[PDB]
């Protein structure tokens, strides 16, 4: 029906869990995650949750780096994939954290996968109320840096992201 | 009872017509888009049971046809031949009768919305197709390089055509045509032949000529170092036997001939280079999108088969575009088809009665239906 | 100073150069303000009887010029050139140095007041000028429709401007350009004709398609309604001969070309139309004087030319302006030169002798002298 | 030695008369110059000016009912020549005035003339620059009709031409 | 020519009939202007066959071989090639050019070379090239009396100008200048 194909109920879930800052007290400790990524299940008409290091925000406090840091050592090199992230950056007067879509299509990657999954990619855009920021990411290179992810939420920002200069 | 009716995808192509079944990912015919009617003059032997020769069929009978082409620049240019493509592909090449099995036409970049009124129409009318589609080339040639975003283009043998897009959606302020083509690479290449002193005089012998185009022609990264190193050493001319062990060589010609295409004046063109017309397309462009149109130049199409040519394309748009802007072209492992395969991916996703016109929609609806529905 | 010598009018519009003499209510010259500057070859351009190319004599020179103004969009982007095109109009299409002869000229669309003492320079250093003056170019069609006060429309071959006039004096807080120039409706106008197949692209071209949009446009009373009866209307299409005798049709793209004033969408412009420019002008000027402004729309330029542009005004008006409000569009005969005509008109009275500024004064008093003599 | 002939600065001093106007209250009644032939020197080494009725602003008063037409009773049957003319002629739009460069090259005449005088044709065009239009006159017969005065300039006059209807 | 008088049983192979073929071709071809009207022409005639004569006193005979002769330049596809006729090739020629000096082409048509000396050529390329080009326009075809050397004789004329001064391709010259002289002695 070249409609492209929609999503399950489970990544608007995670997602309102994942949009907002929680209660510091016990929500920011160890329920906040800050990373996901969905795939393209196959039977071919659904959009679903796969697996890649949804680090825990106090994960850095126990023996780890920033979870994006961490998150991306488990991205597909070979298949495209959605990942979604809240972006915490620090600027030149205050911080401030945004919502990126992240669209993943590794130039390897099958043209049926490529194909289907950026078809499909506007009708999670367009459900994602709380996304500010896009990107569509081809290298490795492209993902994994914070520079490069810092020009795309460009605009006099500059300083840190994560609470790493930038 | 759980099986999918496996969908017809015709490209109707800048000219060049590609021809299979969906979720396969080959096609089954491939040709370029002429219809011969008869000549009176030589012998015909018609041996058929109609009189318009299509395609390969006009290829193998040289002379004695008039030719006329229903598609040219992607837009079809004439309807009582174009029919006759259709025809001829569905109860010779495919091998089916299309009452049970839906149909992917293909609309190109330009053509007037009366044109997918007249598709969807001819779909119903003629070929008696249970369900269609009428998507957009560029978009389908896009989303094979994996973007939603970026500058595409074709090259055939037709036209260039270079299409920005966002999120799927093209821009039209910005599209530009480049009617310099491969149809006048392939005849400037029998040309410096003929100047070595090679005859290809039939259209027997032009196709061959089409044939080295494609085998042995290539982009130089730029002109006088290929130049300087082909003169330097002539053991980089390279020989050919024709069908019949007749031998030939070729070798500055290979790349001298290509470069017209960056270089209009050395065939007496007035426009643009592939590489101005690229950049005046990302230029004619909104001025927050433009940088990542210059991260996202998908090079499609026949020509664009061709080595070098990526690798050309980043060395031209930096000659262009300020020494600030981070370049990324992109040229995929196969590209004459990107279209059509593009086309056979979205041709067998099933579900969602979004695009696909269904024949009840059409008899509620007319015409204008496509309208409300290829967005 | 009663001497029988006649002056030099030169009007330079939105982007329209116009030159003759005065007394006389028609030119001599009337050209585009267009200077090829080298695309690449300027090595192999400049071992020819001249470097650089301005006017028609620029326009048959095929793909080695850049295609360019000097005045490009009611300002200045190199003066040389601007000295070049006015060179070429007195020295060459009215065969005249300034001079034997004084020069009235006019004010450019919006420029700062200090662009005009530039002006004056010119005369009097490079052209050895006796005496001159420079008006505002709205003024002289308004006084030729015979009121003091009213809202002048200019659509020219450069740009187009709504400019509010009270008594004589232009209320220059709400002077509104619209970006859109006639020069570049032709740009679109053969984009449009590429949707009809069409192969039309080099410099020759495009002035048959100038003939093409001053011969065969005509604005629509209403698009939708127009673009409804399109698809009946069969009586559409209207003929054209090429200069070799090859018959074409244009239809649609003839109310598109002019739709594209009240559409800039429809070129990828972000501007609102010429009927809300309009109004957007008058209601940035004061709370009284709106109802004489509303009652004096004058319709001048070279793209109000088109049929049923006043008749379409006087629908959009009356939508945004309010219905208790007395409404009129004026539309004059010979709108398209009113401005010269006017300047003609100006350069042929006999009241104040020394109301020119003479090179007697500009030799101790310097360029400013001019606002003394010249609002 | 092998080489067409050159054209050198007395045909200038000719179009002076033409590449600049003068004030029309008198100066351009004397010295508007309307029509004048130039010829090969049978030397056979340059183009000059053929001293045979240089035609003006006076003159068409006096006897001269078109300008032209008491030029085409000189112009030789069976030889070439090259000549010059100040058109005037009304349009719809604009009163033109305009200059006109002329190969008079009869097509009975000796290929022995028509080659020297047509090679110079790229020599007399450089110098005679001003020009807006280019006569082809084939013969008397393709000239002696009023009309084509108007139709080798483009023919889309459509109003009058030197001062007869048009 | 051979090739059809083959059909007569004249085994012509020889330079020494060569020469006898080419005196055929000068002084007894012709273009038909109607091959069909040319064809009855000939057949409601008391003569169409006609002898030549060889310079030893021997004779041939030829008849429609004439006209069947130069007809295959008007179209290629006679002899067999897929090509077009010289008409075609002109009205292709004229219909590439730009489109601002197509108008004049259409009037100045020069028709120069050996083959431009049959009877009907020049008359035929008018009545052919009137079917081609858009009949609002006119054509003019010009051939020559000394049509068979005329190119020749326009550079005898300009062989005989002595006026050098911007020219300079000499023997002086060559040796800074070198090979490439022709395209910096010119405008």
């Amino acid at each position: 029906m070249a409609s492209g194909v929609t999503v399950n109920d489970e990544v608007i879930k995670v997602f309102n869990d994942m949009k907002v800052r929680k209660s510091s007290t016990q929500e920011e400790i160890k329920k906040r995650k800050k990373a996901v990524l969905f795939c393209l299940s196959d039977d071919k008409r659904q959009i679903i949750v796969e697996e890649a290091k949804q680090i825990l925000v106090g994960d850095i406090g126990d023996t780890v780096e920033d979870p994006y840091t961490s998150f991306v050592k488990l991205l597909p090199l070979n298949d495209c994939r959605y990942a979604l992230y809240d972006a915490t950056y620090e600027t030149k007067e205050s911080k401030k954290e945004d919502l990126v879509f992240i669209f993943w299509a590794p130039e390897s990657a099958p043209l049926k996968s490529k194909m289907i999954y950026a078809s499909s990619k506007d009708a999670i855009k367009k459900k994602f109320t709380g996304i500010k920021h896009e990107w569509q990411v081809n290298g490795l290179d492209d993902i994994k840096d914070r520079s490069t992810l810092g020009e795309k939420l460009g605009g006099n920002v500059v300083v840190s992201l994560e609470g790493k200069p930038l | 009872d759980e099986d999918e009716t496996t969908a017809l995808v015709c490209d109707n192509g800048s000219g060049l017509v590609k021809a299979g079944f969906a979720g396969d990912d080959a096609p089954r015919a491939v040709f370029p888009s002429i219809v011969g009617r008869p000549r009176h003059q030589g012998v015909m032997v018609g041996m058929g049971q109609k009189d318009s020769y299509v395609g390969d069929e006009a290829q193998s009978k040289r002379g004695i046809l008039t030719l006329k082409y229903p598609i040219e620049h992607g837009i079809i240019t004439n309807w009582d031949d174009m029919e006759k493509i259709w025809h001829h592909t569905f109860y010779n090449e495919l091998r089916v009768a299309p009452e049970e099995h839906p149909t992917l036409l293909t609309e190109a970049p330009l053509n007037p919305k009366a044109n997918r009124e007249k598709m969807t129409q001819i779909m119903f009318e003629t070929f008696n197709v249970p369900a269609m589609y009428v998507a957009i080339q560029a978009v389908l040639s896009l989303y094979a390089s994996g973007r939603t975003t970026g500058i595409v283009l074709d090259s055939g043998d037709g036209v260039t055509h270079n299409v920005p897009i966002y999120e799927g959606y093209a821009l039209p302020h910005a599209i530009m045509r480049l009617d310099l083509a491969g149809r006048d690479l392939t005849d400037y290449l029998m040309k410096i032949l003929t100047e070595r002193g090679y005859s290809f005089v039939t259209t027997a012998e032009r196709e061959i000529v089409r044939d080295i185009k494609e085998k042995l022609c290539y982009v130089a990264l730029d002109f006088e170092n290929e130049m300087a190193t082909a003169a330097s050493s002539s053991s980089l001319e390279k020989s050919y036997e024709l069908p019949d062990g007749q031998v030939i060589t070729i070798g500055n010609e290979r790349f001298r001939c290509p470069e017209t295409l960056f270089q209009p004046s050395f065939i007496g063109m007035e426009s643009a280079g592939i590489h101005e017309t690229t950049y005046n397309s990302i230029m004619k462009c909104d001025i927050d999108i433009r940088k990542d149109l210059y991260a996202n130049n998908v090079m499609s199409g026949g020509t664009t088969m061709y080595p070098g040519i990526a690798d050309r394309m980043q060395k031209e748009i930096t000659a262009l575009a300020p020494s600030t802007m981070k370049i990324k072209i992109i040229a995929p492992p196969e590209r004459k088809y990107s279209v059509w395969i593009g086309g056979s991916i979205l041709a067998s996703l099933s579900t969602f009665q979004q695009m696909w016109i269904t024949k009840q929609e059409y008899d509620e609806a007319g015409p204008s239906i496509v309208h409300r529905k290829c967005f």
